[PDB]
């Protein structure tokens, strides 16, 4: 896996140098995956207000 | 003791 | 071990997290003016137990921000109906258009200086909300004030507020002490929720990642690896036993255990177990123990049942015609209900988009 | 798939139809 | 006053300084510890009312400095035990300011080899100070190590050795030396020790002799070797102020110095020195060899030795070879001594009964502390020869920069805030 | 005009306190690095813009160190000592004693260059962000300030007995003594093999003497059982400078123990973790490793972790070990946390044709996948913040009104 | 009355400790204006089962005629870790409230 | 002190036939030299009998240990008399006097694993 390309964009180079194994991939995107999505406070009304 | 062992032949001076 | 402790929270995380919201929820309500300043753990695998208490004693003390709109959130308890009050003020303040006119001020009326001082406290405890981390502030390029490096003073520091009894209506009135809430934060301040709390257990692996799925919310909770006979002479406010009875040992003396954990409780204690057949017959064993300490001590510390059970007598479901032939009429149940997560439905062949997580349950 | 609990076992309860292991196999 | 013992742990060198030089990083510069007045007649040449004598003081210095050096071929071993220590001198007159060292793995990746290159004055005459300040009858000498330009230095001497740095075996070293000890303890009654009189025998006083003289045999009037049994005494050690003594053992110095004795007994019987029948002649070493093969068992000091030697060679190709340990001098006629010493008792056996394996357990031999050879020069033609071949003796703004910029950077800073 | 005083214990009159190790070694470990030299040239930028010459007031230049354990702060001390003007530590100890070490080093140097905090350190992210420090120090293990303690219990050869509670800080549960009198042998003998120190046979001997002699009143008699139980324990007590295979099982044991029931094993793990991602982008991470298992876990997760690689490790110098009696072992890791991918440099040597097969294999089968649509994987995303969260962020400032529902 | 203890401990410390503690009663009751008249000791036997031994040790007296520490009764045992910080104990008036020296020295 | 208190506990044991004994001297007080009371009885000991048999050190201040491992009846016997008149030789010339002496022994009939003869005195 080249990393400029995505992980469903299979690279079509045959290069070594710059590519890491698609474990390592894995284990990338696996510790960069760890952020929530902000949760809306305005758009939604508490209950107690409902 | 083994400086008192030794003590019996000679002192030593350390 | 630590992989099949992977696993069950997995797969057992969502329904358990449900199950103790679901007691919570009712505790909360039964009881309005409870408030666990300290909490006890029997068998604590992956904290989901902390964690709802967390929850519901205090949502404001989180990493993350609570769902407001869920009905989940609308606690019974004193802290969290603070909580809840702060938070509505914000949803009037969007029913009602306002000025909104900020005066923004720069060098060059103490009244500016006050309020200014107010907003600053109200953008600290907003940034713990934000990124998700106390004590946030330290880490910035600014400067450090030279006066509590240790903090040791500040912890040191006698409370004004906080006096002995010698020591020293009407709706208008009302709506303005709800209005003001200065003493709403002084009551938060009296009410320190679940400030200790001790977590018991044995497996290591099991602790290992209890203690990775409490860390970020609760802090300073104190892991204990077994539960000590001597450890009697130490009362907590709450003590919770969530899905654990059936899971101690048949070598070991669950009744000489759950009379310690009686003994050890200065308030509200909390069994919980999966809807089964054994853990039924656990569950209505250890009631009848516990109903056994009736008869003896001061009347002021006798055992009480807030819920599920009005009565103190047998179970009639327990002792039912019926439940001779029929193996549903047996258990005394109730029902929770979640989001199942895609580990379960990709452990089920079903979508499943709402989970059923039956409980028993003894307060 | 069922025996890698085996090393899970505690000692008492992990050779209850032999008490001994000596001339377990 | 005396420290006729001295535990093992201590040594008589200073810290080494390894060398700056990329190439040089084997290359260590020793100081000896002369301050100490401890070390300093171990470290210093004896002066007679001089005697020449290298040895004491020579191989001290290379076992030390190698014992220093051990730690780098040690790799946490149990036990590091030095041997093979080979000596030659280049100029037999003239003491030892520093040396240079060395070291490599040798031959064996569990072993390290060591070249110990000596520099220092070459002539002690020059150095001496008679007489300053005696006071009582008996004046304290003081030498001037390090002189600006009134000394004329170079090589005086090379040397080798090596340390092995490995386990303790238990049976070679436990419990087969605890029978042997035991062995020569119960033999100890066999011998008559009676002293000899050391005129005859090389040495002044008779407080440093150890040779028993009715077990002093010789073959062919010492023609074709001799055999003596001696016994390094704690009461002989301990009155002398020259050798020391370990907890049990007996160091390499104290177990040659035996041999040189008994070297200059048989001399004086093979007519290759001139007898007292007035001034002594002790033949000086000029180069020597030791060995210990193993087990590498030490000489024990209390119990008695057998030393057995060959007959006197007197060079006008030398036997050993051109490398370290044999002379580097010519001129004046030299005597080659090879030396073996026995301590054990090899005939005692204890034959319970056939059934047993008596043999295995009860068997022992007599083991060879210490082997090697040496050469020796007469007292009186120490300055008719001279050194045959040559040796070459052995003889910060960027940081700075940037550390003021540092400063300039800090101070500057410190007023803003 | 009376004065009131706590009378001194013991353990408060005698207390010693841990000696330095590696002090140049470790500060030009942690006061060295891309984030060090920048901070040097800011200084000189700042430096010859001055001989030209309500909010948040920042500081022109600081160097951010964190300090997971703060024993004596002997090394806390060397960053802010050696160090400039533009340096900051915080302490994380777990162990309230320390404050008595942090208390010296806030006196020495300013109140706004120290701060100490009482926690372990595997909550210091969550005690704060990632990138937030530039250099953080682990030293796990215990100080030498806790060995000679009678109420501590690392006390060894105490003649007469002690209640061996050897654990760190308050935040741990039951002590070892009762953990071995309640522990049960199949337990005691899995938790010891975390460790690798004690072999699965070694293990079970241990155990079944420790379970075959409970109860213990104390440590002596502990002691007797684990004296039984394999050989005398070494000379010198805990640090022995024997080799690890050849030291005893009494002393392999009560190391195992001791780490066991501080949970030093999930504490440094989380620690190292934790350290690559609250550290800045090539910042600077040391962690010192004293045991086998220590070193095998540094190596491991460096050699894993997609940002850390391995600057370089420094043993301890002989003369440190002999003056301050250190274990011959002690060595330093020096880690630095990659802006980019480090698979890219550590592939340069660790790369197998069965690696790349394997690899190969894994795409072709698709099993580098993960979870992108469930109830919980629906709600997570990278670090930086999305065009649709941001609006998220602008807009939860202020709510609009609404008449109905 | 008063009580004293100790645990199992080498035969001099335990010896130490009680002679001390003999050495102080005397002292203090010394301190009282009473000069130590008369005393004595009984060793008994050990107990059937057990290795329990008891001591009965007697003295009479006879009539012969600044800092304070605060210190609890019965004291409170120390684990290895503390449980709370190190200035837990002290309490410390507001700084704004605190107010300016009376006297001197 | 006006006042001190000197506790002479003598343990008493024996195994395989093999009797031994073991003084512990304590002092009341600090400022007595006890290494002085040490060197008066290994000078007055080294003549009555050989080191291999006893040995008299310094425990710490204010306490002496001594023990005999095989002793005969009446080589015991005089080693106990004379290190206790020892100790009060040197105490009362430190400037003291003597004034109660008393002791006793555990009766103990049936085997016991030690036994204790305890002797206090006041100066
Ligand atoms: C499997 S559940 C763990 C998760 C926990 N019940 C929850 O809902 O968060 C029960 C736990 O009780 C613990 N346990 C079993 N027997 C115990 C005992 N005798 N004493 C204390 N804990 C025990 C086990 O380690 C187990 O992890
Ligand atoms: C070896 S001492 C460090 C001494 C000092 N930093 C030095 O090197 O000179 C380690 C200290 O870290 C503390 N410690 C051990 N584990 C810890 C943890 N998980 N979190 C925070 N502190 C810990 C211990 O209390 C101990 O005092
Ligand atoms: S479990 Fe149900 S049936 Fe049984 S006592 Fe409680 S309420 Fe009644």
């Amino acid at each position: 896996h080249k990393p400029g390309e995505s992980g469903l964009q299979a690279g079509s180079s045959t290069t070594i140098a710059g590519k890491e194994t698609w474990s390592q991939f894995s284990t990338k995107m696996r510790y960069g995956r760890r952020r929530i999505r902000v949760i809306d406070v305005a758009a939604k009304m508490s209950y107690e207000y409902q | 003791t083994f400086e008192d062992a030794n003590n019996m032949i000679a002192p030593n001076a350390p | 071990s630590t992989n099949d402790a992977i696993g069950y929270f997995l797969f057992r995380g969502a329904a358990m997290y449900a199950g103790m919201h679901r007691v919570f929820f009712e505790l909360s309500k039964q009881l309005p003016h409870f408030v666990p300043k300290t909490m006890l753990d029997f068998g604590a695998g992956t904290g989901t137990a902390i964690l709802v208490a967390k929850e519901v004693y205090d949502p404001g003390s989180l990493a993350y921000p609570l769902y407001r709109s869920l009905r989940q959130t609308m606690q019974g308890n004193d802290s969290s109906r603070t909580h809840q009050l702060s938070e509505l003020r914000y949803d009037l303040k969007r029913l009602q258009r306002n000025n909104e006119e900020k005066k923004k001020v720069r060098f060059m009326k103490r009244e500016i200086a006050e309020v200014a001082t107010a907003a600053a406290t109200a953008k600290k405890d907003r940034l713990v909300r934000e990124a998700h981390a106390r004590y946030r502030d330290v880490v910035d390029g600014t400067e450090w004030e030279s006066g509590d490096p240790l903090g040791e003073v500040r912890a040191s520091t006698e409370d004004p507020e906080d006096v002995i009894d010698g020591e020293q209506k009407t709706w208008w009135e009302k709506l303005i002490d709800v209005e003001n809430e200065t003493a709403r934060t002084r009551a938060a301040r009296r009410l320190r929720p679940l400030q200790e709390v001790t977590a018991v257990e044995p497996s290591p692996g099991m602790m290992e990642i209890g203690t990775m799925v409490l860390h970020d919310d609760v802090p300073n909770v104190t892991w204990k690896r077994y539960l000590l006979p001597e450890d009697e002479a130490i009362q907590h406010d709450l003590v919770v036993a969530a899905y654990s009875l059936s899971e101690i040992a048949t070598s070991e003396n669950r009744r000489r255990i759950v009379q310690q954990l009686w003994k050890m409780t200065k308030g509200v204690l909390v069994f919980v177990e999966f809807a089964n057949l054994n853990n039924f017959n656990i569950l209505m064993e250890a009631r009848d123990w516990i109903l056994e300490e009736k008869d003896v001590g001061l009347w002021d510390w006798q055992p009480t049942i807030v819920a599920p059970c009005p009565h103190e007598h047998r179970c009639p479901l327990r002792h039912c015609k019926t439940g001779v032939k029929r193996k549903r009429m047996r258990i005394c149940s109730t029902e929770a209900h979640y989001r199942s997560t895609f580990v379960e439905v990709w452990a089920r062949h079903m979508p499943l988009k709402v989970g059923i997580e039956p409980i028993s349950y003894l307060i | 798939w069922a025996a890698k609990f085996y090393g899970q076992v505690t000692f008492g309860p992990r050779n209850y139809p032999y008490p001994s292991s000596r001339w377990l196999a | 006053s005396p420290r006729w013992l001295r535990n093992p742990d201590e040594l008589c060198v200073a810290a080494l300084r390894r060398s700056r030089d990329v190439n040089k990083i084997n290359s260590y510069v020793a100081t000896y510890k002369f301050d100490d007045p401890q070390w300093a007649p171990l470290l210093l040449p004896e002066v007679t009312l001089i005697s020449h004598n290298k040895m004491i003081m020579l191989e001290c210095m290379s076992r030390h400095v190698n014992f220093s050096l051990r730690h780098i071929v040690q790799k946490g071993h149990g036990i590091y035990l030095i041997y093979h220590a080979q000596h030659s001198i280049l100029q037999p007159k003239g003491l030892v300011e520093q040396s240079f060292v060395t070291c490599s793995f040798g031959i064996r990746g569990e072993r390290l080899r060591t070249d110990i290159v000596h520099v220092g004055p070459i002539d002690a005459a020059d150095v001496m100070e008679l007489q300053p300040s005696e006071g009582h009858d008996h004046p304290r000498c003081c030498f001037n190590l390090y002189q600006k330009s009134d000394v004329r230095r170079g090589v005086i001497a090379v040397s080798q050795v090596e340390g092995y740095g490995t386990w303790f075996q238990r049976k070679p070293m436990l419990w087969q030396r605890s029978r042997r000890i035991g062995a020569l303890q119960s033999q100890l009654g066999a011998f008559a020790y009676d002293l000899v009189d050391p005129h005859e025998v090389g040495k002044w006083r008779d407080c440093e002799v150890s040779l028993l003289a009715p077990h002093m045999r010789f073959f062919r009037n010492g023609l074709n070797g001799a055999e003596a049994v001696g016994i390094i005494a704690s009461s002989q050690v301990a009155q002398q102020r020259r050798l020391y003594l370990g907890e049990f053992e007996a160091p390499a110095i104290t177990a040659l110095d035996a041999v040189q004795q008994l070297a200059h007994a048989s001399a004086l019987r093979c007519k290759l020195v001139t007898p007292v029948v007035i001034d002594m002649e002790t033949l000086l070493p000029l180069s020597w060899a030791t060995r210990t093969p193993p087990p590498y068992v030490p000489l024990e000091a209390d119990l008695p030795f057998k030393l057995q030697m060959s007959r006197p060679t007197v060079f006008a190709a030398y036997p050993t070879g051109g490398t370290v340990g044999s002379p580097f001098v010519r001129g004046a006629p030299m005597m080659m001594f090879e030396y073996n010493m026995h301590q054990g008792v090899d005939h005692y056996v204890y034959d319970d009964a056939p059934s047993a394996r008596p043999m295995k357990w009860w068997s022992q031999k007599s083991n060879m502390p210490y082997s090697g050879y040496m050469y020796f020069a007469r007292s009186g033609l120490v300055d008719r020869f001279t050194p045959s071949e040559d040796i070459p003796n052995p003889l910060p703004t960027k940081v700075v920069q940037e550390r003021l910029r540092k400063y300039r950077r800090k101070q500057q800073e410190g007023h803003k805030q | 005009m009376k004065r009131i005083v706590v009378p001194h214990r013991w353990s408060e009159m005698n207390r010693v306190e841990h000696p330095p190790l590696m002090m140049k070694q470790l500060f030009q470990g942690v006061c060295g690095g891309l984030r060090w030299l920048e901070t040097k040239s800011l200084a000189q930028y700042l430096a010859v813009r001055a001989i030209e010459e309500v909010t948040k007031q920042k500081r022109l230049v600081s160097y951010d160190v964190l300090d997971c354990t703060l024993g004596s702060g002997y090394h806390a001390g060397a960053v802010l000592e050696n160090g400039g003007p533009y340096t900051r530590v915080v302490a994380l100890d777990c162990d309230h004693d320390a404050m008595h070490a942090a208390r010296d080093l806030v006196e020495e140097f300013g109140g706004d260059r120290f701060r100490f905090y009482c926690c372990k350190m595997s909550e210091a992210k969550a005690m704060f962000g990632e990138r937030s420090f530039d250099a953080i120090m682990i030293d796990g293990g215990v100080s030498d300030t806790q060995l000679e303690d009678p109420e501590r219990g690392f006390l060894l050869d105490d003649e007469g007995g002690h209640r061996l509670d050897m654990r760190f800080g308050p935040q741990m549960g039951v002590g070892a003594l009762e953990y071995l009198n309640t522990v049960s042998q199949h337990t005691l003998v899995s938790s010891l093999l975390a460790y690798g120190l004690l072999e699965y046979g070694q293990a079970m001997k241990m155990s079944r003497a420790i379970t075959r002699r409970k109860p213990f009143v104390d440590s002596r008699e502990v002691l007797t059982c684990i004296e039984q139980a394999g050989d005398e324990l070494p000379e010198g007590g805990w640090r022995s400078q024997g080799s690890r295979r050849k030291s005893p099982m009494s002393w392999k044991f009560l190391t195992s123990l001791r780490c066991i029931i501080n949970n030093e094993m999930y504490e440094l793990r989380q620690g190292i973790e934790n350290a690559l991602l609250m550290l800045r982008d090539d910042g600077r991470l040391v962690v010192f490793s004293r045991l086998p298992w220590e070193e095998r876990l540094v190596r491991g997760t460096v050699d894993d972790h997609p940002h850390a690689l391995l600057s370089y490790v420094e043993d301890i110098s002989i003369d440190d070990v002999q003056i301050y009696g250190f274990t011959r072992h002690a060595k330093m890791w020096v880690i630095t946390r990659a802006a980019s991918s480090a698979y890219a440099l550590k592939n340069t040597t660790t790369l197998t044709e069965e690696k790349f097969r394997e690899s190969s294999v894994r795409w072709l089968t698709g099993m580098y996948a993960g979870q992108t649509h469930g109830f919980p994987a629906n709600n997570f995303t990278f670090e930086n913040f999305e065009r649709k969260e941001w609006v998220t962020l602008r807009r939860n400032g202020k709510p609009p009104p609404v008449d109905v529902g | 009355a008063a009580f004293f203890v100790t645990t199992k401990v080498a035969n001099g410390t335990a010896d130490l400790l009680t002679t001390s503690v003999t050495q102080q009663l005397v002292e203090h009751t010394e301190s009282m204006g009473y000069s130590l008249a008369s005393s004595y000791v009984t060793l008994s036997p050990d107990v059937v089962h057990t290795s329990v031994r008891m001591l009965i040790h007697n003295f009479t007296f006879r009539r012969s005629r600044e800092t304070i520490e605060a210190e609890p009764n019965i004291p409170t045992m120390h684990v290895g870790p503390r449980r709370e910080p190190l200035n837990a104990a002290e309490s410390i008036p507001p700084r704004n409230e605190r107010a300016v020296n009376i006297w001197t020295v | 002190p006006d006042v001190c208190v000197v506790q002479v506990c003598d343990h008493m044991q024996h195994d395989q036939g093999v009797k031994r004994h073991a003084l512990t001297i304590t002092y009341g007080a600090d400022g007595f030299q006890l290494r002085s009371l040490i060197r008066r009885v290994r000078r007055d000991l080294e003549r009555q009998l050989s080191s291999t048999y006893w040995q008299c050190y310094q425990t710490n201040e204010r306490a002496a240990f001594f023990v005999t491992t095989k002793v005969a009846n009446g080589t015991a016997d005089l080693l106990t008399t004379s290190v206790t008149q020892q100790l009060v030789e040197h105490t009362e010339s430190m400037g003291y006097s003597l004034a109660s002496s008393y002791v006793t022994l555990s009766p103990d009939v049936v085997h016991t694993s030690v036994r204790m003869l305890i002797h206090n005195f006041t100066f």
